[PDB]
Formats: structure tokens, C-alpha cells, sequence
RNA sequence: UGAGCCUUGAUGUGUAGGAUAGGUGGGAGGCUUUGAAGUGUGGACGCCAGUCUGCAUGGAGCCGACCUUGAAAUACCACC
């Protein structure tokens, strides 16, 4: 559902409501509100019926989607304990902790996963920082980290996403490109809906999915009906 | 928004003007700043500054009552006073001197002791 | 006349900086009605140099990442 601000305005004469479409018309519309000259990466926004505010009671995990996401497969790893070179060789572009924090925040921002080991997470968020808290960074608190960095990067290069939420009903995850057909889009959504159900916390609802939307990079969002076996709009 | 200032940048009223009413009493001195309609905004005393009857009745105790009363109204954004005084006590100019020296601007000083046409029989101290 | 949950407008706490790193997660220079950029200036925010915001304004144009405040970043999306 589109938002207007001073900072990108090209979307206003390309979308015109905060409205929900079936997915077979939402992706048709998302191709108009695309604002970049290059074909953009597309995200879902997955809103949830979860009532957790404690990190351990929120959703946490990762998964691999059947189809691509337009993401680069440049992959970054925070580490000072785990196998750095085995991670780099598994297809990570960047490894470090003092100046990886700068490397991830330059060039192209299209990471599939920015990983930490729990060996490094101290200096990722708590006493030290490496991006500031934002989704792009591995979460200082929840399980989004492993000391098996060399596995985590090899999963990431498969087009794996990362999911968690904290005080608000948001998992954002990349799901396709804006050129997509609605079945490819629905099929990555159905892959992720399995993966939030398999990594579901006790404090989430029966009606686990509140709303789902689809959103392009420079461009706006619009909303979709789909959540399959968990939609509130059914 | 940044993180907030170390000492305030702002103040919630700015009515500019008021009257310091002093009751320089025979045993004490009481100072109260009031808005121009006479609704009192804050006050302080001689006696509350650690003094009994025997010391609270002095122009030095009164001098301090004026400073605590100047502080009492700081938030109402008054700075301009005129002054009214009553009672036999000596809290009548040392008070004003320390009132003006606590960041206010005095412009007039006027008496408001009520005087009779003979009146009623007076109170007695030392059986006088 | 008191309070909350939420949606939204305004607003963003980890401090400072020229200034405005709430979280979570993604991501990067873009037009056909409009303009941000940036200058000027009212508003807001605040640190006194600026940004956030609207208008004059550019409208084949433009803000990142370099640089910098800092333990750490900063086009710009979506969600709560």
C-alpha cells in the first residue's frame, strides 16, 4: 500500500490507492509503480498475528525459496571465532567485523543474508555495532546467527531469505523481481509460509498471517489477498 | 528531533508582569508574587528559612524570603514587578533589594497598610 | 474530563555531528507530473552552521555508500 514522501515522488502518477488486489493484478500493478530504470528486486511484506514483544517469543529463522529474487548473492559474514575462509569460498564477497561494517554499507546493497557468528554478535549490536540496528544486519538477539558460517553462506547463495520480528508485526523478505508472473510470486510466498510455520513460536496465533503485500525497490507497495492456509482476508 | 538540552530552552507561560506583595509582620516576613488580578502564583517566607519568631522578624530573614519568592514564580514568565508592602515589620526594603537582585525588574514601591479613622481597640504585645 | 489499543499526520533515544542511526526486514540514483537535489525562506525539529517539511525553484533534474558523527550509517522502499 503506497506511501507519499518528499524523498521519492515518481510513484504518485504510477499508483493511486492504499488498496488490496488479488495477486494476479497486484503484480500487474507493481510493474507500473516500478520507479527504477533497471528491473527492481521485489519483496513481500508479511504481517502476522503474533503478540510477542520478547525476542525469544517472536518468529526467528531462515529458508530457501524455489525461485530467484533478483538479489546479487554477494553475501557478508561477521566473524571473529568461525571459519572465515570457508565462508568466503562458499560464495561470500566480504568477511570481517571492524571494517565489514563499512564494506556492507557501500556499492550494491542487495545481500541475500548478512550473517554473524554468535562469536562476533557482541560487536555486531551490543557493545560494538556494524550497521546500527536495521533489517540489513544480523539480529543481535534472535537466532539468525550460526558458528557454521561456511554452511550459512552456501544456503544464502541458494536465494535464501532471513525472517524475524521484534515489537511489530513485520517480516520483510525478498520474493522475486517486478517482472514476475503471479504464480512464480505465489510459489515463493507459499515456500516462505511453510518456513514461518516450521519456525513458529508458541506466542503466535492460529490466524498466523494478518496481511501480505508486495513492494518494489525505488517504487511503492501494493497489497495482495494471498496467505493461502492462513489468510485473515479470506 | 535530537536528544534534549541540558538546561531548558523554553518556559510554559510568559505573562511578563505581576505584583510582589509583602506582609512584613511583627514576628516574620512573608513574600508572595501574584498576577495583576491578585491570584497568587507562588510564595516563600522568612520563618521557613530555618528561623523562629526571634530571627524571622529581621530584614536579613526577609531579604531571603524575597529570593525564595523570586524563585517561586520563575515558570510563570514574570520579570516585571511593582511592589506593595504592609505590616509593622522591617521586611520592607532589604527584601526589595534582594528581590530586584534575583533577576526581576522593579518599577514602583507603594504602601498598602490600612490606616483607620480611629477604628477598634488595638492588639497588645508586652502589655502595651 | 482520565486512560489504552490501533490506523494515520507530525515525530524518532545510543550521544554527537553540518544534521533527525525507533524497531524489523529489503534495497538504491529516479521523470510526464513533478521535485526532491540545492539555494532562499516560513514552519517544524534543534546544536548556532543543517535536516526534516512546504513554497519560490530545477523539472533531460537529484540527496548513498566516498566523506562524516559514532561502537557502528545516512538514495529509497514496506510494515508496526
Amino acid at each position: 500500500m503506497a506511501k507519499l514522501t518528499k524523498r521519492m515522488r515518481v510513484i504518485r502518477e504510477k499508483v493511486d490507492a492504499t488498496k488490496q488486489y488479488d495477486i494476479n493484478e497486484a503484480i500487474a500493478l507493481l510493474k507500473e509503480l516500478a520507479t527504477a530504470k533497471f528491473v527492481e528486486s521485489v519483496d513481500v511484506a508479511v504481517n502476522l498475528g503474533i503478540d510477542a514483544r520478547k525476542s525469544d517469543q517472536n518468529v526467528r529463522g531462515a529458508t530457501v525459496l524455489p525461485h530467484g529474487t533478483g538479489r546479487s548473492v554477494r553475501v557478508a559474514v561477521f566473524t571473529q571465532g568461525a571459519n572465515a575462509e570457508a565462508a568466503k569460498a562458499a560464495g561470500a564477497e566480504l568477511v570481517g567485523m571492524e571494517d565489514l561494517a563499512d564494506q556492507i554499507k557501500k556499492g550494491e546493497m542487495n545481500f541475500d543474508v548478512v550473517i554473524a557468528s554468535p562469536d562476533a554478535m557482541r560487536v555486531v549490536g551490543q557493545l560494538g555495532q556494524v550497521l546500527g540496528p536495521r533489517g540489513l544486519m544480523p539480529n543481535p538477539k534472535v537466532g539468525t546467527v550460526t558458528p557454521n558460517v561456511a554452511e550459512a553462506v552456501k544456503n544464502a547463495k541458494a536465494g535464501q531469505v532471513r525472517y524475524r520480528n521484534d515489537k511489530n508485526g513485520i517480516i520483510h523478505t525478498t520474493i522475486g523481481k517486478v517482472d514476475f508472473d503471479a504464480d512464480k510470486l505465489k510459489e515463493n510466498l507459499e515456500a516462505l509460509l511453510v518456513a514461518l510455520k516450521k519456525a513458529k513460536p508458541t506466542q503466535a496465533k492460529g490466524v498466523y498471517i494478518k496481511k501480505v503485500s508486495i513492494s518494489t525497490t525505488m517504487g511503492a507497495g501494493v497489497a495482495v489477498d494471498q496467505a493461502g492456509l492462513s489468510a485473515s482476508v479470506n | 528531533a535530537k536528544a534534549p538540552i541540558r538546561a531548558r530552552k523554553r518556559v510554559r507561560k510568559q505573562v511578563s508582569d505581576g505584583v510582589a506583595h509583602i506582609h512584613a509582620s511583627f514576628n516574620n516576613t512573608i513574600v508572595t508574587i501574584t498576577d495583576r488580578q491578585g491570584n497568587a502564583l507562588g510564595w516563600a517566607t522568612a520563618g521557613g528559612s530555618g528561623f523562629r519568631g526571634s530571627r524571622k522578624s529581621t530584614p536579613f530573614a526577609a531579604q531571603v524570603a524575597a529570593e525564595r519568592c523570586a524563585d517561586a514564580v520563575k515558570e510563570y514568565g514574570i520579570k516585571n514587578l511593582e511592589v506593595m508592602v504592609k505590616g509593622p515589620g522591617p521586611g520592607r526594603e532589604s527584601t526589595i533589594r534582594a528581590l530586584n537582585a534575583a533577576g526581576f525588574r522593579i518599577t514602583n514601591i507603594t504602601d498598602v497598610t490600612p490606616i483607620p479613622h480611629n477604628g477598634c481597640r488595638p492588639p497588645k504585645k508586652r502589655r502595651v
